[PDB]
């Protein structure tokens, strides 16, 4: 349900 | 929030949103109360009648945020954490009592229009506005019902409610580090926390020096915006020696 | 020091929509 976040934070 | 509103921009520029990294997940509310730490519920952590105990690395926090699920490009912060401290007398096993834990982040987070902290009360302003009928405002993403999801961070204005009703509405055993808001069934108006909103501010506006004060974290309830039921918040300044030395410490 | 004080608000001696409501309950 979330917008997918940039992976530099993952 | 049930029976709020949108929240303006830049409204709540100290709400935190707790985030869990995989699944990519709202976990709870939150505040920003300097450039690196973050206060929240102890439940939102640790929780063990749901197999709930997050490590730093489950877990970021987005900071600077109004919509609840886009993700905010030049406007949000997103940051890593680098220790949690929850209250060493954190009572899950009975009422949440002490529901209170910090965040410290890995790097500090740059203020901006849509990121600024909170303050927290003094012994003054907190006997000063920790009163029956005075109200504050509770924000977060958390559910808009108790039996869906907002679209954008959610307010709601409430009202302290007497001690002796907080205690009469409820079988669970209330606590000093506990207070109650809400409107009461004749009041006519309505609203409340709702799951979700766990770990949120209860902000008041001091008319003294016209600043926004933590006075609660989103903590408990029944239900949510039941008729005679009340939502319960972390007591901040009754836990405030606890805050103090884990920052000085740490 | 800054704390409380919100850039878009209180920084720029504007009012949000509902602010005014806390203070009148502040009897
Ligand atoms: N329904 C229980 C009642 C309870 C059980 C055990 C000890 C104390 C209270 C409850 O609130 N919780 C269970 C643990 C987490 C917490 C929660 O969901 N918090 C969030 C909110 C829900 C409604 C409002 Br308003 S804030
Ligand atoms: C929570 O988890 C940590 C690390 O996994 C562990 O050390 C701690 O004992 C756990 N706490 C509870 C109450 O289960
Ligand atoms: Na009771
Ligand atoms: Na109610």
């Amino acid at each position: 349900d979330f917008e997918e976040i940039p992976e530099e934070y993952l | 929030i049930v029976e709020g509103s949108d929240a303006e921009i830049g409204m709540s520029p100290w709400q935190v949103m707790l985030f869990r990294k995989s699944p990519q997940e709202l976990l709870c509310g939150a505040s920003l109360i300097s450039d690196r730490w973050v206060l929240t519920a102890a439940h939102c952590l640790l929780y063990p009648p749901w197999d709930k105990n997050f490590t730093e690395n489950d877990l970021l926090v987005r900071i600077g945020k109004h919509s609840r699920t886009r993700y905010e490009r030049n406007i949000e912060k997103i940051s890593m954490l680098e220790k949690i401290y929850i209250h060493p007398r954190y009572n899950w096993r009975e009422n949440l009592d002490r529901d209170i834990a910090l965040m410290k982040l890995k790097k500090p987070v740059a203020f901006s229009d849509y990121i600024h902290p909170v303050c927290l009360p003094d012994r003054e302003t907190a006997a000063s506005l920790l009163q029956a009928g005075y109200k504050g405002r509770v924000t977060g993403w958390g559910n808009l019902k108790e039996t869906g999801q907002p679209s954008v961070l959610q307010v709601v204005n409430l009202p302290i409610v007497e001690r002796p009703v907080c205690k009469d509405s409820t079988r669970i055993r209330i606590t000093d580090n506990m207070f109650c808001a809400g409107y009461k069934p004749d009041e006519g108006k309505r609203g409340d926390a709702c799951e979700g909103d766990s770990g949120g501010p209860f902000v008041m506006k001091s008319p003294f020096n016209n600043r926004w004060y933590q006075m609660g974290i989103v903590s408990w309830g029944e239900g949510c915006d039941r008729d005679g039921k009340y939502g319960f918040y972390t007591h901040v300044f009754r836990l405030k020696k606890w805050i103090q030395k884990v920052i000085d410490q740490f | 020091a800054d704390c409380g004080l919100r850039p878009l608000f209180e920084k720029k001696s504007l009012e949000d929509k509902t602010e005014r409501e806390l203070l009148e309950s502040y009897i």
